[PDB]
RNA sequence: GACGGAAGGGCACCACCAGGAGUGGAGCCUGCGGCUUAAUUUGACUCAACACGGGGAAACUCACCAGGUCCAGACACAAUAA
RNA sequence: GACGGAGCCAGCGAGUACAACCUUGGCCGAGAGGUCUGGGUAAUCUUGUGAAACUCCGUCGUGCUGGGGAUAGAGCAUUGUAAUUAUUGCUCUUCAACGAGGAAUUCCUAGUAAGCGCAAGUCAUCAGCUUGCGUUGAUUACGUCCCUGCCCUUUGUACACACC
């Protein structure tokens, strides 16, 4: 409820936020994925990226 | 969506992945295997694979409907635009995820690990594939943790003989 | 030797409008002034004024302690005891010449400035 | 291009604006030796004067030199605005100045003194003998005094 | 958590209407979709409801996945009084 | 009863090539059966979506990189054809994977 | 209209395209003569095929080369290749087999591509090194 | 099995020859270690740590230090209680 | 070689919605960067990414000198609620160490080495970084086990925490 609990979280690490764990380190924003690297590694074959070259 | 084609495709892929994850989380007892997303301009179809179909359905159509509702809520879809179809896999002993789930269930009930693994291997053999291997890592009722191999038939490891001809599932079991 | 702030002499600036000072200032300062005015230094100026009032007028005011190292002073202050926060410690600073338009953080050195080697 | 051989008229090594100006450097680049005078701006000054750049240091007649000096010391009148000179805007007069030879250093010293008086971070750093403009002293500046 | 009672009631009503609730782990934020309330409160309410059976919960991709059992539904109805034969979507209406 | 020629572009999008090929074949067959003016399935520069990522989840170890790539196939078709019937045609036959997009203009 | 042959030239990624027609004696790079190309030194490289064959074999020709890609040297090489290829194509179409053979012989006393397109294409730059084969710099301790 | 300043037989430009190109020298740049500090958060220490944690951090990040809020303590039962 | 002009040529990318992207073209400013407009949520528009390095005409000419641009001043913008402990950028002036680098050691055998850029990743703003392209394009091997390892075979081991 507090109108003093949050300052601007506009960019960098604020709005630039994870879409799996809730982390902030290693954020591939390419094609608007917003996934962490490690998670992506174990999921990319389902999202559709592979090891062709 | 109106967004770029490439981006749209990526988003769809991500959505699919998310769906898969959800199914893995939720449909443990329901015996989940795999998901497909078919998109027609008016109707979005998701085909779910499972072993205990009645459970997936609910009563008359309890659980599937709720899942559809959830899906609608999540990625913003108008009620009726999305649909679900839960259907059997004709060979349960080929889809790796299903096998993994079965193994997990065996473990949580209180079975011996080795025995369970052997049972799973036997089941796979009965189903009919050109060999399978089971890897069980961690504590095997010991303070020091080890690795296990339960191999039958013959395996492949490198190439495009991997993809399509192989199914791989990693599933972790939490215990006391 | 007296002092000229930016052309305009010492005495005239102790009671002088802010806008004029901004106009006759570095570009960064101008930009700062442009960007945000309402409810941005809250009432730092007001506090300073109050402090000035409470003083015997010939004496320097009571210490006003700010966490704002970011603050650039306007020439309406000057001769005001602004305690600047250095993470833990309040640093006392007195201003007479053109530290006006310069950040308060510059005068309270944050890191404790070295001992090192003893050789 | 000049076919002119020139007789004994040019005297090398000139004493101009107190600091010694050396011989046969190309006018602009002869002037650069003086502090406050720098390449591009020297060239500009020369252009303003209306002396051909492709000449010797000793070649310059006295009048031309005088003109150049005038241009340097009083810059604003000869169409040289802000993106031009040394102390733009300035802290002491409001007018901009193209400080020279033994002035710029003095100004710098004065600034340092003022900083010291008013105990600012930069001033403190200068007093110490440390690097100011965003440098990591983990490796930077091991030459000392 | 202590939620303004009316808001809580509204949330409950919405849940009943749906049979499905989301609200991501996006705390502090102004407002949830569909229901015009602060999200944290909603989440807490949901958790409370779950604590005794009632609702289901999954944390997947920070989403929260809230659906009620029939007993839970009954309890919800009791909480908000509401006459017989008012349906979520567990009771089938359409054709597929 | 309408009978009005549209002059319409139809774009396909697919991560899978075989499915796309099948769809193209289907479209060609449709064109043949109804006898319609077309520009034959035109290929595009296939956008390869490269995500360069260190394989290590901790960083401690040797510098190993993996470029996880997704080759995306476009392929479009241009149909100079009538109205309602054409619309009906350009809706049916769906393969899993490939996305069909029909635009507008009359 | 008079039949005319289209040819191309490749090196690295540079693409030349020559158009050989029947006419007066044109030899053109984009919109300019071979007397220009670019680097002045490498003017002889593009002129070389002509020198080899005989300049009289051009008294009835029109040549125009559209060149895109590469850098400069590569472009020049591509142009040269295209010209050679253009000539051979023309011979194939309009002239005689013995003539073609002669042309080939003249070229193959050098074989700086000319009639045969070059292999040797850029190798991908791998990770853990600035170059394709070049590894980084091993530090140890 | 390992190991041998053992023996044969083979290999390799993280081996060398025949050579490049340099770094190590200079300044800077970034990362360490070491010292300092309220804190300089940390994990890496032969390749296989040291432009590595995607780590090009002004808040965020975030972990550290100095301060100030907040309950996000479900639920159970006791008491409080209109 | 640097410094001026003037020639002129690339390939990967990436880029707008339920937000504030890549930005052209025309006027501002001497730069950066503003500004009204449109194009482009993609082979189309930015972008032929007219990219450097190079190419030609000059100017300078064995000089810590126009080589080097660190360090310092002072000023104008930009991003951001917030730039001081220069965020960056641009103009200025300031011109140090540095005459090809000890013992040492890395990397490389063909479109490779190196030079040279660019785009992307990070990103609100910033590349000296990585990751991928593409221009320019050599020299010398095609071999041996001497040093450093590795592989198997035999051999000897008072060693299996296995020569640390
Ligand atoms: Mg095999
Ligand atoms: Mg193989
Ligand atoms: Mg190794
Ligand atoms: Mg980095
Ligand atoms: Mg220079
Ligand atoms: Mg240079
Ligand atoms: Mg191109
Ligand atoms: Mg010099
Ligand atoms: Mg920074
Ligand atoms: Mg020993």
């Amino acid at each position: 409820e507090n109108v003093w609990y949050s300052h601007p979280r506009k960019f960098g690490k604020g709005s630039r936020q994870c879409r799996i764990s809730g982390s902030h380190s290693g954020l591939i924003r390419k094609y608007g994925l917003n996934i962490d690297r490690q998670s992506f590694r174990e999921k990319a074959n389902d999202i559709g990226f592979y090891k062709y070259r | 969506a109106i967004i770029s084609k490439k981006r749209k495709l990526v988003a769809d892929g991500v959505f699919y992945a998310e769906l898969n994850e959800f199914f893995t989380r939720e449909l443990a007892e329901e015996g989940y295997s795999g998901v497909e997303v078919r998109v027609t301009p008016t109707k979005t179809e998701i085909i779910i694979r499972a072993t205990k179909v009645q459970d997936v359905v609910g009563e008359n159509g309890r659980r599937i409907n709720e899942l559809t509702l959830l899906i609608e809520k999540r990625f913003k879809y108008k009620r009726g635009t999305i649909a679900l179809y839960a259907e059997r896999v004709h060979d349960r002993g080929l889809s790796a995820v299903a096998q993994a789930e079965s193994m997990k269930f065996k473990l949580l009930n209180g079975l011996a690990i080795r025995r369970a693994a052997y049972g799973v291997v036997r089941y796979v053999m009965e189903s009919g594939a050109k060999g399978c291997e089971v890897v069980i890592s961690g504590k095997l009722r010991a303070a020091r943790a080890k690795s296990m191999k339960f191999a039958d038939g013959f395996l492949i490891h490198s190439g495009q003989p991997v993809n399509d001809f192989i199914e791989t599932a990693t599933r972790h079991v939490l215990l006391r | 030797k007296t002092y000229s702030y930016k052309g305009v002499d010492l005495e005239k600036l102790l009671e002088m409008p802010t806008e004029d000072f901004v106009k006759l200032a570095p570009a960064r300062v101008r930009r700062k002034f442009a960007r945000g005015l309402s409810e941005k230094p809250a009432g730092l100026m007001k506090k300073l004024r109050a402090a000035k009032l409470s003083a015997p007028e010939n004496e320097k005011p009571a210490v006003v302690r700010t966490h704002l190292r970011n603050m650039i002073i306007v020439p309406e202050m000057i001769g005001s005891v602004v305690g600047v926060y250095n993470g833990k410690v309040f640093n006392q600073v007195e201003i007479r010449p053109e530290m006006v338009g310069h950040y308060l953080g510059e005068f309270s050195i944050t890191y404790t400035p070295v001992r090192h080697g003893r050789a | 291009s000049l076919v002119v051989q020139e007789q004994g008229s040019f005297q090398h090594i000139l004493r101009l604006l107190n600091t010694n100006v050396d011989g046969n450097i190309n006018v602009v680049y002869a002037l650069t030796t003086i502090r406050g005078v720098g390449r591009r701006y020297a060239n500009l000054v020369c252009k303003k004067a209306d002396v051909d750049l492709h000449k010797r240091a000793g070649e310059l007649t006295q009048e031309e030199l005088e003109r150049i000096v005038q241009i340097m010391q009083n810059p604003t009148h000869y169409k040289i605005p802000a993106w031009f000179l040394n102390r733009q805007k300035d802290v002491n007069d409001g007018k901009d100045y193209h400080s020279l030879a033994n002035n710029l250093e003095s100004k710098l010293r004065d600034d340092l003194e003022r900083l010291k008086k008013i105990r600012s971070h930069r001033g403190i750093r200068h007093f110490w003998g440390l690097r100011v403009r965003g440098q990591h002293t983990k490796t930077t500046g091991r030459r000392r005094a | 958590m202590l939620i303004p009672k009316e808001d809580r009631k509204k949330i409950y009503q919405h849940l009943f209407q749906e049979g499905v609730l989301v609200a991501k782990k996006d705390f502090n934020q102004p407002k949830h979709e569909e229901i015009d309330t602060k999200n944290l409160f909603v989440i807490k309410a949901l958790q409370s409801l779950t604590s005794k059976g009632f609702v289901k919960t999954q944390f997947s991709w920070q989403y929260y996945y809230y659906t009620l059992t029939e007993e839970g539904v009954v309890y919800l109805r009791e909480y908000l009084n509401l006459p017989e034969h008012i349906f979520p979507a567990t009771y089938l209406a359409g054709q597929s | 009863q309408e009978v009005v020629i549209h002059k319409i572009r139809i774009n396909l999008t697919s991560t899978k090539v075989k499915q796309l090929e099948n769809v193209s074949a289907n479209i060609i067959k449709n064109a043949e059966t109804f006898k319609l003016v077309k520009k034959g399935p035109v290929r595009l520069p296939t956008k390869v979506l490269k995500i360069s990522t260190r394989k290590t989840p901790n960083g401690e170890g040797s510098k190993t990189w993996d470029t996880y790539e997704m080759r995306i196939h476009k392929r479009y078709i241009d149909l100079e054809a009538p109205a309602h019937i054409v619309k009906r045609i350009t809706q049916i036959t769906i393969e899993p994977g490939v996305d069909v997009e029909v635009i507008i203009a009359a | 209209t008079v039949p005319s042959v289209q040819t191309f030239g490749k090196k690295k990624s540079a693409t030349a395209v020559a158009h050989v027609k029947a006419g007066k004696g044109l030899i053109k790079v984009n919109g300019s003569p071979i007397t220009l190309v670019q680097p002045e030194i490498l003017r002889f490289k593009v002129y070389e095929p002509l020198l080899l064959v005989g300049l009289d074999k051009f008294a009835n020709i029109d040549i125009r080369v559209k060149v895109t890609g590469g850098g400069h040297v590569s472009q020049v090489y591509a142009i040269r290749q295209a010209i050679a290829k253009g000539l051979v194509a023309y011979h194939q179409k309009f002239v005689d087999e013995q003539s073609k053979n002669e042309l080939k012989k003249a070229f193959t006393s050098y074989d700086r591509t000319l009639l045969i397109a070059d292999s040797r294409r850029p190798e991908p730059k791998k990770f853990g090194g600035r170059g394709a084969r070049s590894r980084f710099q091993k530090s140890y301790r």
